DNA sequence: CTCAATTGGTCGTAGACAGCTCTAGCACCGCTTAAACGCACGTACGCGCTGTCC
DNA sequence: AGCGCGTACGTGCGTTTAAGCGGTGCTAGAGCTGTCTACGACCAATTGAG
């Protein structure tokens, strides 16, 4: 009953990476709830950063800095770049 | 166009984001940047599996992943299994990993 | 319905392919008793979990949400069943 | 007649099940566990096939991974395999009780 | 100049409760403050997502109940329970 | 006051403020923060008694970090509760394993 | 600066972890895995020092490194 | 005389774990600190606070290494902790990778 | 010494909470046969050591 | 730790079980929705604990 999930955004996102390929429902699942527990990571890790800043509006530096520290440095990296360049493009629209 | 995911060049919401961080109480203010910020970073990581996961079903020769291939990507990454490495995924099973010491000489 | 020594639905050729899948060649036949234990100890932390969530729910149906949510607090977090 | 040495069955059989990913406990006896258990935290419990389901999967990756670190404990002066004081120990080690 | 707020007193006090004789060493009340911040950490961190688990808004004395039953061990749990009870039903006799 | 009308020690008021200031939920019944500040009373209580036993059984005026481990990680209770925390200049228990002393 | 955690410090520790006998080879391991880990802590630290803006590094991040990696330290503030 | 090899061993370990005060000298620890922060960040300050606690955690968590470790060795029915040792140690608690 | 704790009061809505159903989880039979059991068997790897190395 | 010892538990097989299917019945409480107001948030004015 109005369920909320990933599953269009995730397909879009596969879509993307491989259109030939097919998600299972229970595969599906499992990425909606992937999504879901790092969704709360970064947004619990960006709320103890305010927190110890005394910031009650977290920006996307709180978030920039969550996902540094919540990622491996690699993967850190790459999102670091991926969020910079869509707010870039945010901010510009 | 109308919606933040637009402007933004993404595919998932950038209004629900926004939306569950003014209700997961996570602050009192939620500056507009950060939801598409976390979207961007989502989408990101969503793509990073489900490339690798879709390679493990092409060499599985199958085209729908199924949790098998969602875990041997999460695995086989490295850095996914440091994100991951308390996760349970169900129906992953494991790698294949036999020690060395038990096969036969 | 009391229910009792249903600990021994643990077959010992369960336990033994779940030692395959954990990549165990050969297993002491110590280790199904003590596999028995150790299951059972997880079993009730995670059920104790759950049910404390029921509790709080008022509801008197354990969901998956609850057992998914007691894994979490166990820092064992489950894929596949919702949230 | 025919007969395999001594695990080679075994290591067919890790093959086979690192391959596949079913659940490896028959469900009913878990599922019959899961209620006894509970009914010890309280009575007149329902469990969603779903959440039966759901602690099966834990309880089966949990102990497969117990296993994989109690088969790494095997690893001194070329020992082999799995004993309960391995068990012990990889648990220990891990700070469960 | 900065007036960092402690529950200091508070252990002091509850220390002469449990032993009037001795003292705590500041390194030692720095310590239980810091025990003090987690569990209470803790305690709300566990309440605001048995809330959200819900959907409900308001933390009340029984999300802090359940909680406490979860977090804390069996007996200690058994005991704080106790103790949360009692003291809200004091709470509840005054206004 | 309001400990005052629940018996407390530990500052309900104080409580209340951090529930609320800490984002935990949109709203805070005021029941909560007397039962926390009770529970966070009892604990606290159950371990600076055992410090204090501790205390006593080394021998001091003062309890000091060392007693404060020893109270944590004697009481198997507490050593569950904390056993991912670390004490500074707690030490660490007595611990010799039965093949290191000799027969 | 690494072999400024001397032999004889080792030594210490690990008898404060109760290790009877100990191989050589065990201070350049100790060494390397101290490093790993410091590296850890220091990198979460910096980086609530860098989102704070701060060039000092305060006992504050710190703790709340420790408390990331699932280290919680309690003695210099919660 | 001659004090039997691991006599004194024992008598060490008793008195460093009625010990508390921290065990490596500060300044080395201090400025490998520094060294490796400076990889991070260029012209950091550090807390003599901050470093002390930095020194605690590593300490403590250097000390239950060494606890699991000289688990393992009797595990492996050694007296003497080998790198293998904290190798399977870390491993266990899923560390190194 | 002072501003965080405190109170009586209003607001308005969260959630009590009561009803309402029909989801799906309870029992239940019952046939099939995969898997469990148990027994035989044996060989390989868990026990042992004193050779020997520092 | 090489090599001896030896009996544990692997491979097998034959029998027994009951897991599974699935077909069928039942029902209770999960969850929905609708009504009310107890309640916590906001507030101004008040106090003294840290």
């Amino acid at each position: 009953t109005r369920k909320e999930s990933y599953a269009i955004y995730v397909y879009k996102v596969l879509k993307q990476v491989h259109p030939d390929t097919g998600i299972s429902s229970k595969a599906m699942s499992i990425m909606n709830s992937f999504v879901n527990d790092v969704f709360e990571r970064i947004a619990g890790e960006a709320s103890r950063l305010a927190h110890y800043n005394k910031r009650s509006t977290i920006t996307s530096r709180e978030i920039q800095t969550a996902v540094r520290l919540l990622l491996p440095g690699e993967l850190a990296k790459h999102a670091v770049s991926e969020g910079t360049k869509a707010v870039t493009k945010y901010t510009s629209a | 166009a109308k919606t933040r995911s637009s402007r933004a060049g993404l595919q998932f919401p950038v209004g629900r984001v926004h939306r569950l961080l003014r209700k997961g109480n996570y602050a009192e203010r939620v500056g507009a940047g950060a939801p598409v910020y976390l979207a961007a970073v989502l989408e990101y990581l969503t793509a990073e599996i489900l490339e690798l996961a879709g390679n493990a079903a092409r060499d599985n020769k199958k085209t729908r992943i199924i949790p098998r291939h969602l875990q041997l990507a999460v695995r086989n990454d490295e850095e996914l299994n440091k994100l991951l490495g308390r996760v349970t995924i169900a129906q992953g099973g494991v790698l294949p990993n036999i020690q060395s010491v038990l096969l036969p000489k | 319905k009391v229910l009792r020594d249903n600990i021994q639905g643990i077959t010992k050729p369960a336990i033994r392919r779940l030692a395959r899948r954990g990549g165990v060649k050969r297993i002491s036949g110590l280790i199904y008793e003590e596999t028995r234990g150790v299951l059972k100890v997880f079993l009730e932390n995670v059920i104790r979990d759950a049910v404390t969530y029921t509790e709080h729910a008022k509801r008197k149906t354990v969901t998956a949400m609850d057992v998914v949510y007691a894994l979490k607090r166990q820092g064992r977090t489950l894929y596949g069943f919702g949230g | 007649p025919h007969r395999y040495r001594p695990g080679t069955v075994a290591l067919r059989e890790i093959r086979r099940y690192q391959k596949s990913t079913e659940l490896l406990i028959r469900k009913l006896p878990f599922q019959r566990l899961v209620r006894e258990i509970a009914q010890d935290f309280k009575t007149d419990l329902r469990f969603q096939s779903s959440a039966v389901m759901a602690l099966q999967e834990a309880s089966e990756a949990y102990l497969v991974a117990l296993f994989e670190d109690t088969n790494l404990c095997a690893i001194h002066a070329k020992r082999v395999t799995i004993m309960p004081k391995d068990i012990q120990l990889a648990r220990r080690i891990r700070g469960e009780r």
